[PDB]
């Protein structure tokens, strides 16, 4: 098994202040507005009003 | 300055001044609170526990 093929594959990632290309199968709700609310943005989550 | 001393010779004033000055002191700051939980971990549950 030490000698033989493998195939690898390095994925790279980037999480910049930019639109988003690539995303996750998470599904997408209505806005709710003027609630303390848990919300996710393109990944990026947090409570707020 | 010069100041002559002298045995047997005095100074003595002859006439006067009426002064005002003004003194400025603190005495009080300003009151300050904290909310620590909203400081650190502000809206987390997770971070709260």
């Amino acid at each position: 098994v030490g000698h033989q093929p493998y195939r690898v594959v390095v994925l790279s990632f980037e999480l910049l202040n930019a639109p988003a290309t690539v995303c996750g199968p998470k599904l997408s709700t209505d806005l709710i507005k003027n609630q303390c609310v848990n919300f996710n943005f393109n990944g990026l989550t947090g409570t707020g009003v | 300055s010069s100041i002559a001393y002298s045995n047997n010779t005095i100074a003595i004033p002859t006439n006067f001044s009426i002064s005002i000055t003004t003194e400025v002191m603190p005495v009080s700051m300003a009151k300050t609170s904290v909310d620590c939980n909203m400081y650190i971990c502000g809206d987390s549950t997770e971070c709260a526990n």
